């Protein structure tokens, strides 16, 4: 049961990077998926529904007029604006694979790309100023969406779990996702709904599968899936987000994805990866594969 | 696991300016939206300011500041109650001063006057505009049921003073007076009932 | 901008008191001799009425400011009666056509126009001499 | 980009923080900074001959600005100026994008300095008409042109500025130039 | 924690011409306008405007320190109530003006009699030299008007609030006999605190002695 | 810092006229009117003129330097009484002389004898023998102002030069016009003053 | 201020249709000086108006208005021009109408119509 939720954001949103100064348009589906453990936890949900039959996908940009999809790691026959180019519309992306689109249309594609402004907000902290000190500046990043685009996510997943991704999905529209939430960013409204165009896409067979969420193949099948792939080995990592899992907070250990765009000969099931190591609870990584396939 | 809305409007009673360049121009301008360019209250400084406020009332180190705006400390790590996002200039306020042509942000000429050679260094701080009204969105977060009620009332206590005492800027010469109206508190998540509960 | 129309056709604006300050620019005697002096009274007579509606923000123009831009186009009447010159300035300018352009309209900022073209006729006058 | 880069820089206060195959990155004084800058597109282009040209991006930050921060508006900058017509410079804000040609002359030397020559040999005139000027050129209410012509009438200044004064303020792609010369001059007398 | 609100008027004596963000003048109108609050077009007296000359007032009264050249230097008294910003050595401000905004009644006086809120004063400046003079139209409030003043004072050591408040006063005795805007020394800018309503706004204690 | 109050009245002697700058009029009258004070409608002798006409005829008594071009460039004693604006040599002014609001006793006085406080004034200028008629809005004699000027006690040890300055001052002041058209005779003022007294601080005002 | 005859309003305007009817000379011929004097007698009672701030005319103010009405019939008897001038504008009865308002704002009306007629007859 695929299910398109779309995103719009009301503030603008952190999504940040390994600085906080630094801002992103969109997050892995790592971080959502972290975000609907942590609102299933907080909605006393079972988490098996969530662990074993969701399938999420990376959230990607959407104008008012197009849906974006990462731009597929294929070989091109102007290469500067195809590797500037990060999105593609879901129409223009068959034409892309099939190698139609040219170095003038892509750097058009990628100014067609209206998903948001970028900015760096600038704030102090005044608690050492109270105790006998000085104000300490900081810059939190934030991605300011244009009010007609958001960040749409494919959900697929039996009937149940797509009931309880609707419950934590409304729940943490009020939650927030992303960086510096509670502090004034991440604040969102989703809409989920089937979506027509996405049901036919992901319908269809090609000799090349193109990732389109952070995964990672487990080690039995990295195997037969690395062969012939152009893949981005994107580093996640990052610190525990709760308050049962140490006394402290705990950098998660370092893993390794690949990125969304991806391109397997071989498509793999990806594995939800535990990076937790002396912890109170486990930390789940989601690095389960969203394929889509295409000719090339 | 419960979420209560409070949505409401920041009314500017004195020119609010948050801040956060060109010669002769504003030195300090406002924080704004970076697309829509409308003037914003970032949530970090009302959450901030409220914390101070409610900090003082209680005297931080103590738990119902640490639980309220959040904790990291060794063994003490709390996800905070209130997340106070960004108040946005509301449309409403937009349409008022697009009547009569008025700016959203006044350019307020200052200067200083100095001890020694008594010359004036003048400055230009943006301020928005007294009348201009906030679009204020807050959830409040459930952990504890048997907390929620000293929980709004130290949040009423905080909003009371945050109505007596400056928001973000010189406040203490004048730039930063508010007023808070409630226009609604909601549960959106859970079956708490906050209709008792009251901001103001 | 955008007040009225001339009797030959040209749009009134900026641009147009520049070019008819520039055309009355004779060599500096503009406008057939008309003075700094003369010029700078009908614009106090002008700034009156500009005080009273730059302060008050209706859009529309009050009993009061009507009243006082009638008594204006008096004061321009004598004054063209009594120099020659101002009587010449104001039928080049078409200043009192504007001004009874801005009583039939009714509106603060068809006003502030007028007092914004006014200025820039003093401006230009000033400016070339 | 390794050896003339630093022959042409030799007595600016400037220190090269870096200099790649193409790109460069470098921080000190805005006035040396601006100057070098032009300085080395002459000399890219006598070196090169034409043909290749290079686009720049140029801020002015405090001193005790982060020079992250910095970095990244400056290289925001540098990416506007490539964006359209290449051979640009990004000067301060993003409004002042501008040829490399039309910042070194049609700025400096053709409006900057006669207004320095002015602004220095005027015995009534100081930093006030500058401030005073650069205010009715910013204010773009199309009325602001007649106040700055009746500020020119009675300033006193060369006839010759007045009128160029006066045709650059009645044009764009002039009117942001003569602000941008107004601008560097007022930071230039900056006690 | 203890706020102290106190909320009255100060009634204009000769005008005070508190200057504006010198926006672009008509030709012949204001060369100098007064600051006035956007939203209503009303002439202001800036919170920044008074906690500036009382504070400035109060200490040349008790004593600038020879070679004094920051603010922050001031006597621990005027620190401890307009507030510092030594490094190190950070106090709250315990009183926060606010700005005083053109009252209700005096608008109301002022809209009776056809009255307007400010008027433009000519002035000259004879040369030295040439003895020639150049006009300026300053805009300035009118003497019959009031602006209606808001000061909160923090109660942060509720054994210095009497003393704080006896500074308060001084420093309010002395803009009495001073001038608040530009121009004083040529007779713009007397005013008088008439009105004042000290009450305790949040916390258990007790300002009916202040 | 003591602040000395100098309360007194100022009454007109040949007819002050301080000018308004123009406004309404009908024609042939009100040609220039005096200035008023808006709220009650009555003339009012401006401290911004007292102050500056005192201040030229001090810097006349003393001497101007040769080729003085701002007033930034007066006496030294003139400069700290009167304020100076020199770059780095910023001298607060003592004095601050204010607005002489017109008299509640004068007022009423020329309520009782039905007089109007200004006089219209109808004079003209012979050319060919041609006149130019204008009529004048110049203060009634014996129109008694108030004026208040507040010294500030900067130095202690120059209280009594300053303020031998500032009855030298006062006498050229009365000797002298005050406001304009003084070449004609309308401007000719005299002072009584009524107290000094200080207000603020420790200073002794009955020497004063 | 007041109607006219076929619902014609006092005004300004008013007035530069009385002076450009009687624009042959103007008003049967009359000139400048007697105006002037029409003027000058309406001066003294606009000044004592102007000064005065209460809005309804004082007593004093009401027995000038009525010797004015007396010094226009003097004025009208000793020249048939002013006469003539005084029938067309209709001053004689605008002067009953204000004593009949006793208003300050319709005295002030009255004296603009009256400047708008010497203004209108020296532009003609």
């Amino acid at each position: 049961v695929v299910k398109l939720v779309k995103l719009t954001f009301k503030s603008p949103v952190h999504f940040g990077m390994k600085r906080l100064s630094d801002s992103n348009h969109t997050i892995a589906a790592d971080t959502l998926f972290s975000a609907l453990i942590i609102e299933a936890l907080q909605q006393q949900l079972e988490l098996s529904h969530l662990l074993n039959n969701l399938v999420i996908t990376d959230l990607f940009p959407y104008n008012k007029t197009s849906y974006f999809l990462p731009k597929p790691l294929i070989r091109i026959e102007g290469y500067k604006a195809f590797k500037k180019l990060t999105y593609i519309p879901v129409e223009n992306y068959s034409e892309y694979l099939r190698g139609e689109i040219d170095s003038l249309e892509a750097s058009k594609i990628a100014e067609s790309l209206n998903l948001g402004k970028a900015s760096l907000s600038t704030k102090v902290s005044l608690q050492a100023v109270d105790h006998n000190g000085e104000s300490e500046p900081y810059s939190v990043g934030n991605f300011t969406f244009y009010p007609e685009s958001g960040l749409y996510f494919l959900a697929k997943g039996n009937a149940d779990t797509i009931g309880q991704l609707e419950i934590l999905m409304h729940a943490l529209q009020y939650s927030g996702i992303g960086g510096k939430r509670s502090a004034g960013y991440g604040q969102f409204r989703c809409t989920i709904e089937d979506s027509g165009k996405f049901d036919s896409l992901l319908s269809q067979t090609g000799n090349i599968a193109i990732l389109l969420s952070s995964a990672m193949a487990s080690d039995e099948e990295l195997v037969d899936c690395l062969e012939d792939a152009r893949y981005l080995l994107k580093k996640r990592t990052g610190f525990v987000q709760s308050k049962t899992y140490a006394d402290q907070l705990v950098k998660k250990k370092d893993f390794y994805a690949f990125s969304a765009g991806s391109t397997f000969y071989q498509k793999f099931n990806g594995k939800i990866f535990d990076v937790s190591d002396n912890g109170r609870h486990s930390v789940y990584r989601y690095a389960k594969a969203f394929w889509l396939e295409g000719k090339i | 696991y419960s979420k209560i809305r409070i949505v409401g409007k920041i009314d500017v009673l004195t020119g609010l300016h948050i801040g956060g360049s060109m010669i002769g121009a504003i030195a300090s301008p406002v924080v704004r939206d970076p697309y829509s360019r409308l003037p914003i209250i970032p949530g970090s400084s009302i959450k901030g300011k409220m914390r101070s406020l409610l900090a003082k009332h209680i005297g931080q180190d103590a738990p119902e500041i640490l639980r309220l705006f959040g904790s990291s400390q060794k063994g003490a790590i709390q996800s905070s109650r209130l997340q106070i996002s960004d108040a946005f200039f509301s449309k409403a306020s937009q349409e008022e001063f697009d009547k009569k042509d008025l700016a959203y942000t006044e350019t307020k000429f200052e200067n200083t006057i100095s001890r020694l050679t008594a010359v004036a260094n003048p400055r230009q701080i943006e301020r928005v505009t007294r009348g201009a009204s906030f679009d204020f969105h807050i959830i409040y977060n459930v952990e504890n049921i048997n907390e929620v009620m000293a929980d709004f009332e130290n949040i009423k206590t905080a909003i009371h003073l945050l109505e007596n005492d400056y928001l973000g800027g010189g406040g203490t010469r004048g730039n930063g007076r508010i007023r808070f109206v409630i226009d609604s508190i909601d549960t959106v998540v859970g079956d708490f009932d906050s209709s008792n509960l009251s901001i103001k | 901008m955008e007040l009225a129309k001339t009797k030959t056709g040209e749009m009134i604006d900026l641009n147009f008191a520049r070019k008819v300050v520039e055309e009355n620019k004779r060599v500096i005697v503009l406008f057939n001799g008309l003075t700094t002096s003369k010029l700078r009274n009908l614009l106090e007579l002008i700034n009156h009425v500009y005080t009273k509606v730059y302060n008050s923000d209706d859009t529309t123009l009050s009993e009061d400011v009507r009243d006082e831009l009638e008594y204006l186009k008096v004061k321009f009447a004598y004054e063209s009666g009594r120099e020659p010159a101002v009587r010449t300035f104001i039928e080049k300018t078409y200043v009192d056509k504007l001004v009874d352009v801005v009583l039939k309209k009714n509106t603060k900022k068809i006003f502030l126009d007028y007092c914004k073209y006014f200025e820039a006729l003093v401006a230009y006058a000033k400016f070339y001499r | 980009f390794k050896f003339e880069l630093s022959n042409i820089l030799k007595g600016a206060r400037i220190s090269v923080i870096y200099s790649g195959g193409d790109d460069l990155f470098l921080i000190g004084a805005w006035d040396d900074v601006i100057s070098k800058a032009l300085v080395l597109r002459k000399a890219f282009t006598r070196f090169s001959a034409g043909k290749l040209t290079f686009s720049a991006g140029i801020g002015m930050y405090p001193v005790k600005y982060p020079i992250s921060k910095m970095a990244s508006e400056t290289g925001v900058l540098e990416d506007l100026a490539k964006r359209g017509e290449k051979n640009q410079v990004a000067l301060w804000n993003d409004s002042k994008v501008f040829g490399w040609s039309q910042l070194e002359e049609q700025i400096l030397k053709e409006k900057m300095i006669p207004l320095q020559e002015a602004l220095t040999n005027s015995q009534e005139h100081g930093k006030s008409f500058l401030y005073k000027m650069l205010e009715l050129l910013r204010n773009e209410d199309q009325i602001n042109i007649a106040r700055l012509a009746y500020l020119l009438a009675r300033s006193s200044l060369s006839e010759e500025l007045t009128q160029s004064i006066f045709a650059w303020s009645q044009n764009k792609q002039q009117k942001v130039e003569l602000i941008t010369a107004i601008e560097y001059l007022v930071y230039q007398i900056r006690e």
